[PDB]
């Protein structure tokens, strides 16, 4: 299961 | 034993030749079970192991949405890294990410991971406490401070201690016959004279799963690691792994040397001796 | 920019027997960045339908790839792996040794 809601640097 | 699930992503900018290439790959232990490749025709998360085809269409829709979103985020993160390091737009750069969790034999959460590397160097990593960050240099420290303020550690901790371990556990059940299979190494020793005074002893381990193994030479009960040619554990191509260790040994002293094999698949330690 | 030159191993899936079907493996590992050319050679000529694994990487972030093809080893046929990478001045050729 991939994680979700990826965050900008 | 312990188990792991890992996702590995690689974004490579290619200035002139369009948007970055994104490739992601999922593993349980040493078995790949999914891939996604932004360049491929399908534009879907794709199965790469028999036991993942069990998952219904909602799984493939949801997993495809999530990895596509990651791909678009890490395309922006490549642009932000350019800015933070003050790099030319002319050059190709690499952003790698790894995330996943470990569970014990009891199935309980052990360890979580969420980390990035820029141009083959550590950028930012979630520390073991899943509460704080290791930032490599002053550029990564910019992302660290933004991520402290936005409570990103708390977000990833919820995934790593929740969905990650639930997923890994469901996979270990559904793929039980594959993933909880231990294939012990098939071992043998060869002897190759260089001269009438020296010979190469090579100790082999073949067809083992998982990849974790120790191959060790001893001379009269003492480790010879400084003198041992040890190759990288290598895939056979059929889901099993291969390794050898070699020492060069005075002719007449072969019987002083023992090869020691440790693998989760072996009930007991193997000791091999040159038995011609 | 960290750069790492590929390690190369060339080996069979199964212990080679002359005249029996097998797989020829070129395992390239420990390299960075990810762009890499890998050919399998028979007596200096490029083997046609070579497949590779999906791009992955190790703890230290270095890439690895398996290149493979079905082949039938003989006594006198010479197999090799040819690798090009930004770290190499010229392509590196590693010859298959059926005992390695």
């Amino acid at each position: 299961n991939y994680n979700y809601r990826y965050r900008l640097f | 034993g312990s188990h792991s699930m890992r996702y590995f992503s690689t974004s490579v900018s290619r200035p002139g030749r369009g948007e970055p290439r994104f490739i992601a790959v999922g593993y349980v232990d040493d078995t790949q079970f999914v891939r996604f490749d932004s360049d491929a025709a399908s534009q879907r998360m794709e199965p790469r192991a028999p036991w993942i085809e069990q998952e219904g269409p909602e799984y493939w829709d949801e997993e495809t949405g999530k990895v596509k979103a990651h791909s678009q985020t890490d395309r922006e993160n490549l642009r932000i890294a350019l800015r933070y390091y003050n790099q030319s737009e002319a050059g190709s750069h690499t952003l790698q990410m790894m995330f996943g969790c470990d569970v014990g034999s009891d199935g309980r959460f052990l360890r979580g991971y969420h980390q990035y590397a820029y141009d083959g160097k550590d950028y930012i990593a979630l520390k073991e406490d899943l509460r704080s960050w290791t930032a490599a240099d002053m550029a990564a420290q910019i992302t660290k401070r933004k991520w402290e303020a936005a409570h990103v550690a708390e977000q990833q901790r919820a995934y790593l201690e929740g969905t990650c371990v639930d997923g890994l556990r469901r996979y270990l059940e559904n793929g039980k016959e594959t993933l909880q299979r231990t294939d012990p190494p098939k071992t043998h020793m060869t002897h190759h004279p260089i001269s009438d005074h020296e010979a190469t002893l090579r100790c082999w381990a073949l067809g083992f799963y998982p990849a974790e193994i120790t191959l060790t030479w001893q001379r009269d009960g003492e480790d010879q690691t400084q003198d041992t040619e040890l190759v990288e554990t290598r895939p056979a191509g059929d889901g099993t792994f291969q390794k050898w260790a070699a020492v060069v040994v005075p002719s007449g002293e072969e019987q002083r040397y023992t090869c020691h094999v440790q693998h989760e698949g072996l009930p007991k330690p193997l000791t091999l001796r040159w038995e011609p | 920019m960290i750069q790492r030159t590929p390690k190369i191993q060339v080996y069979s899936r199964h212990p080679a027997e002359n005249g029996k079907s097998n797989f020829l493996n070129c395992y390239v590992s420990g390299f960075h960045p990810s762009d890499i050319e890998v050919d399998l050679l028979k007596n200096g000529e490029r083997i046609e339908k070579v497949e590779h694994s999906d791009l992955s990487f190790s703890k230290d972030w270095s890439f690895y790839l398996l290149y493979y093809t079905e082949f039938t080893p003989t006594e006198k046929d010479e197999y090799a792996c040819r690798v090009n990478h930004v770290t190499l001045s010229q392509p590196k050729i590693v010859k298959w040794d059926r005992d390695m």
